[PDB]
C-alpha cells in the first residue's frame, strides 16, 4: 500500500453463480432452444435423441440403451470430482494470473527502495542532509528512476490484458456454441463427437 | 497510526519489517512495547453525475475507506479534497466498493444505469433524485418442464440486426531530425551518438503502415470481379433499396452508408 | 425466392413455409430493413467503437505534441534560447536532457502504436471470418451471425470499418401439446423420420421441430426398429398405410 | 510534486491505460457470461430421465 489500489469486480460471486444456474437451467428443460428465441420446454431423452441424431446415429440407439447411457453419465460425473481434487496441479492456469499480478505488485512496490544512484531511497534524508542545489540532482535522478519503473509496470499490464481479452473472446465462443447448441467442429467441444 | 500489537519481540530487536520492506511494527524505547504501524487511509474520490443537461446534483463515492473514518474526517478538518463535503443527512450509504454519499439505498433492483461496484449501481429517478441500489440480473422465467410436455411454435419473426467492427487505423510517419533537433544543426551531431534509434522507429511504422493496407485488402477483396445488378426489378418482393447503390448522387453510395459516413468524424 | 427457400431448407424449416407465406415475409422484411435506418440515426452513440479508434489516435498525437513544451528538467523548452544563453559545455548537457526526454515520449507513442494495431489486426482478421462466412455462405454457428437462426447478411462500408446487416429467423407464438419417443401399432415401435410426434388430447400427429404442421402418422413418415417393450414413454395408436 | 510537473503529462496517460484495463475487465465478464435475456429456474428438481 503505497499508492497502489484494487478494484472489487462489478459482478459478485453470487451473481455470476446465478448466470451459471440459468444457463444450466435452460439448457437442460429447453435444450438448445433458448439461445434462439422463446425457450420451449422438450423432455431430457427426446434432446439426447435429437443430439444423437445430430452426431450421425439413429434415435434407436439411445431409447432402446436409456438405463446405460444413464449410468455412464453418472458414472462420469461421478469420477471428475475425483480427478479433480486428486490432481494437485489441475487449476494451474488460473493460478498463473493471480502468481503473475502478485510478482508485478511485488517488484513495483521493492523497486521504491532502490537508490537509482542516489544517496539514499528515503527522500527526507535526502532533504535534511544537504543543499537545494545537490537536491535537485537526487530527486531528479529517483523521478527518473521510479518513471521508469511505472511506465514498465503499465506496458506489460497492458501486454497481459491483450492474451486475457483473447482468451476471454475465446471463451465467450466456446459458450455460445458448445452451450447454447451443438458443434460439429473438431476438437473444439471435446475430444470426439 | 500507532494501535497495541501482541507480535513477540526478542530482546535485541528494534523494528519490524514486512514481506517487503516495510516498517510494519516499531518498539518504543522508553516504555518497551510493541507498537503497530499502519498506514494513513487514502484512496480515490470518484464522482456520479447524471448529466449536465438533465440535472446539476452529483454524489461522490470514496473507494476503500469506512464510512465511520470519512465522517470522522469530515468533522474536524482531515481529509484533503477540500469540498466542504457534498451535501450529509440520511444520504451515507456503505457499500462494499467504499463510502457513498449523496444518493439514498433502496429497496428495489431493475436494470443497472450507472455501475458502481459490488452489486451496487446508481441512476436518476423520481423531486427526482440520485438513488442506488443492487443490480437485477432480470426476471425469473421456471419453464414448465415435465415427463410429457412439449412446445412447439406456430409463428415466426423475421429480424435484421446490426454489428459493427474495426478494420483499419490511421497511418502515421514521423521523422526523428523534425521532432527532436527541430531545425538545429548543433543537435543533430549529439544525436548521432544514441545510436540507431531512429531507423527502428521508422520500421515500426512503416511496418503498421502497411499492415494497415492488408488489413482492409483482406476483409473486402474478396471478390475477382465487380458484379452489378440488372435494371432493378422484381426481386420478389422484398425491396433492397436501401443497401443498393443510388445513381442519383456523387460518390455513389446507398442511403445507409450515407447515414454512417455522415455521423462517424 | 428459391435461394430463401435454399436459406429456409438449411436451419430445418420445409420449403413449403417460404412460398406459401412470401407476401408476409417480404413485409416483414421490408419493414425491418425500414426501422434500421431510424433505429442508426436517432441513437447518438451507435457508431462508438468506430468513433474510439479516431479519438484515440488524435489524443496520441496531441499528447505528443504536448510533451514538446515539457522542459524535462533543463533549462528552457527552446534549443534556440538555450544555445544562446551559456557556454558550450552545458549547452552540451541540457541538449542531452531534452534528446533523452524527446526519445522517451517517441518510445512511448511506438510503443502504444504498437500494442493498438496488434487488437485491430484481431478485429479486422475476425471481420474477414464474419464476411467470409455469413456474406459468402450461411453459418450453422450459434450467434456467430446473428441472434436466432441464420438467413443472410450484407455488408456496408463505413469510415475505418464495416457494418454487417444479419438477417435472421426467430420463432413465436408457441403452443403447448403431449410427446411420445415411439407409437406401437402391431407390436413392432415406430419412430419418426424427421419430426416429432404431438397430440392435442384426442388424436395424434407428427410434424416438424420448429413450425407446426400436422401430418397423419404413416408408414412413409415412420420408421420401425424392434418390438415394444424396451421404450419408456410408448403410447399405442394407429399407423395408416396409403 | 513541483519538480514533478516539469516531466509532463506521463501521468495521464497511465491513469487513462489503467482504468482502460479495469473497464476491459468487466466488459470481458459481461460477454462471458451475461447471454441470456431472463433468469431460468430449474422445476422441483426431479426424474430427468
Ligand atoms: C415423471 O416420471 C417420474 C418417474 O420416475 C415421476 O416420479 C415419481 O413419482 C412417484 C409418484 O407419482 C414417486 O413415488 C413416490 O415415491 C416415494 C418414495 O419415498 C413414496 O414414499 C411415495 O409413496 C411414492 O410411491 C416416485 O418416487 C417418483 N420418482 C422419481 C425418481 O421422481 C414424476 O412424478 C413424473 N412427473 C410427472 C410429469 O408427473
Ligand atoms: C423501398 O422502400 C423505400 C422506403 O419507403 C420506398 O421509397 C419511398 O417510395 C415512395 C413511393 O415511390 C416515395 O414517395 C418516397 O419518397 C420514397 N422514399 C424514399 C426513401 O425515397 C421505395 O419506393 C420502396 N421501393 C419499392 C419498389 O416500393
Ligand atoms: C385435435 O385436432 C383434430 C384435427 O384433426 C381435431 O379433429 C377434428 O376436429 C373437428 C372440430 O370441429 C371435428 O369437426 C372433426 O371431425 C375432427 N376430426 C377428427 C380427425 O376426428 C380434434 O377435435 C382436436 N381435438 C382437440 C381436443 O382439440
Ligand atoms: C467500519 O466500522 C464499523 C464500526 O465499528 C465496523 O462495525 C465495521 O465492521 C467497519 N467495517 C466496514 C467497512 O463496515
Ligand atoms: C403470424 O404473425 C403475423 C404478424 O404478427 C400475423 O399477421 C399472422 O396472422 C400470424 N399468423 C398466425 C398463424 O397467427
Ligand atoms: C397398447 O397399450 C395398451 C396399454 O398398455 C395395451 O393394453 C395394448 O395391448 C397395447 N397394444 C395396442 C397396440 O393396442
Amino acid at each position: 500500500f503505497n499508492g497502489l489500489t484494487v478494484l472489487p469486480p462489478l459482478l459478485t460471486d453470487e451473481m455470476i453463480a446465478q448466470y451459471t444456474s440459468a444457463l444450466l437451467a435452460g439448457t437442460i428443460t429447453s435444450g438448445w432452444t433458448f439461445g434462439a428465441g422463446p425457450a420451449l420446454q422438450i423432455p431430457f431423452p427426446m434432446q439426447m435423441a435429437y443430439r444423437f441424431n445430430g452426431i450421425g446415429v439413429t434415435q434407436n440407439v439411445l431409447y432402446e440403451n436409456q438405463k446405460l447411457i444413464a449410468n455412464q453419465f453418472n458414472s462420469a460425473i461421478g469420477k471428475i470430482q475425483d480427478s479433480l481434487f486428486s490432481t494437485p496441479s489441475a487449476l494451474g492456469k488460473l493460478q498463473d494470473v493471480v502468481n503473475h499480478n502478485a510478482q508485478a505488485l511485488n517488484t513495483l512496490v521493492k523497486q521504491l527502495s532502490s537508490k537509482f544512484g542516489a544517496i539514499s531511497s528515503v527522500l527526507n534524508d535526502i532533504l535534511s542532509r544537504l543543499d537545494p542545489p545537490e537536491a535537485e540532482v537526487q530527486i531528479d535522478r529517483l523521478i527518473t528512476g521510479r518513471l521508469q519503473s511505472l511506465q514498465t509496470y503499465v506496458t506489460q499490464q497492458l501486454i497481459r490484458a491483450a492474451e486475457i481479452r483473447a482468451s476471454a473472446n475465446l471463451a465467450a465462443t466456446k459458450m455460445s456454441e458448445c452451450v447454447l447448441g451443438q458443434s460439429k467442429r473438431v476438437d473444439f467441444c471435446g475430444k470426439g463427437y | 497510526v500507532l494501535t497495541k500489537s501482541n507480535k513477540k519481540f526478542l530482546p535485541f530487536q528494534q523494528f519490524g519489517r514486512d514481506i517487503v520492506d516495510t516498517t510494519d511494527a516499531v518498539r518504543d524505547p522508553q516504555t518497551l512495547e510493541i507498537l503497530d504501524i499502519t498506514p494513513c487511509s487514502f484512496g480515490g474520490v470518484s464522482v456520479i453525475t447524471p448529466g449536465t443537461n438533465t440535472s446539476n446534483q452529483v454524489a461522490v463515492l470514496y473507494q476503500g475507506v469506512n464510512c465511520t473514518e470519512v465522517s470522522v474526517a469530515i468533522h474536524a478538518d482531515q481529509l484533503t479534497p477540500t469540498w466542504r463535503v457534498y451535501s450529509t443527512g440520511s444520504n451515507v450509504f456503505q457499500t462494499r466498493a467504499g463510502c457513498l454519499i449523496g444518493a439514498e439505498y433502496v429497496n428495489n433492483s431493475y436494470e443497472c444505469d450507472i455501475p458502481i461496484g459490488a452489486g451496487v449501481c446508481a441512476s436518476y429517478q423520481t423531486s427526482q433524485s440520485i438513488i442506488a441500489y443492487t443490480m437485477s440480473l432480470g426476471a425469473e422465467n421456471s419453464v414448465a418442464y415435465s415427463n410429457n410436455s412439449i412446445a412447439i411454435p406456430t409463428n415466426f419473426t423475421i429480424s435484421v440486426t446490426t454489428e459493427i467492427l474495426p478494420v483499419s487505423m490511421t497511418k502515421t510517419s514521423v521523422d526523428c531530425t523534425m521532432y527532436i533537433c527541430g531545425d538545429s544543426t548543433e543537435c543533430s551531431n549529439l544525436l548521432l551518438q544514441y545510436g540507431s534509434f531512429c531507423t527502428q522507429l521508422k520500421r515500426a511504422l512503416t511496418g503498421i503502415a502497411v499492415e494497415q493496407d492488408k488489413n482492409t485488402q483482406e476483409v473486402f477483396a474478396q471478390v475477382k470481379q465487380i458484379y452489378k445488378t440488372p435494371p432493378i426489378k422484381y426481386f420478389g418482393g422484398f425491396n433492397f433499396s436501401q443497401i443498393l447503390p443510388d445513381p442519383s448522387k456523387p460518390s455513389k453510395r446507398s442511403p445507409i452508408e450515407d447515414l454512417l459516413f455522415n455521423k462517424v468524424t | 425466392p428459391m435461394q430463401m427457400a435454399y436459406r429456409f431448407n438449411g436451419i430445418g424449416v420445409t420449403q413449403n413455409v417460404l412460398y406459401e407465406n412470401q407476401k408476409l415475409i417480404a413485409n416483414q422484411f421490408n419493414s425491418a430493413i425500414g426501422k434500421i435506418q431510424d433505429s442508426l440515426f436517432s441513437t447518438p452513440s451507435a457508431l462508438g467503437k468506430l468513433q474510439d479508434v479516431v479519438n484515440h489516435n488524435a489524443q496520441a498525437l496531441n499528447t505528443l505534441v504536448k510533451q514538446l513544451s515539457s522542459k524535462f528538467g533543463a533549462i528552457s523548452s527552446v534549443l534556440n534560447d538555450i544555445l544562446s544563453r551559456l557556454d558550450p559545455p552545458e549547452a552540451e548537457v541540457q541538449i542531452d536532457r531534452l534528446i533523452t526526454g524527446r526519445l522517451q515520449s517517441l518510445q512511448t507513442y511506438v510503443t502504444q502504436q504498437l500494442i493498438r494495431a496488434a487488437e485491430i489486426r484481431a478485429s479486422a482478421n475476425l471481420a474477414a471470418t464474419k464476411m467470409s462466412e455469413c456474406v459468402l455462405g450461411q453459418s450453422k454457428r450459434v450467434d456467430f451471425c446473428g441472434k436466432g437462426y441464420h438467413l443472410m447478411s450484407f455488408p456496408q462500408s463505413a469510415p475505418h470499418g464495416v457494418v454487417f446487416l444479419h438477417v435472421t429467423y426467430v420463432p413465436a407464438q408457441e403452443k403447448n401439446f403431449t410427446t411420445a419417443p415411439a407409437i406401437c401399432h402391431d407390436g413392432k415401435a415406430h419412430f419418426p423420420r424427421e419430426g416429432v410426434f404431438v397430440s392435442n388430447g384426442t388424436h395424434w400427429f407428427v410434424t416438424q421441430r420448429n413450425f407446426y404442421e400436422p401430418q397423419i402418422i404413416t408408414t412413409d413418415n415412420t420408421f420401425v426398429s424392434g418390438n415394444c417393450d424396451v421404450v419408456i414413454g410408448i403410447v399405442n395408436n394407429t399407423v395408416y398405410d396409403p
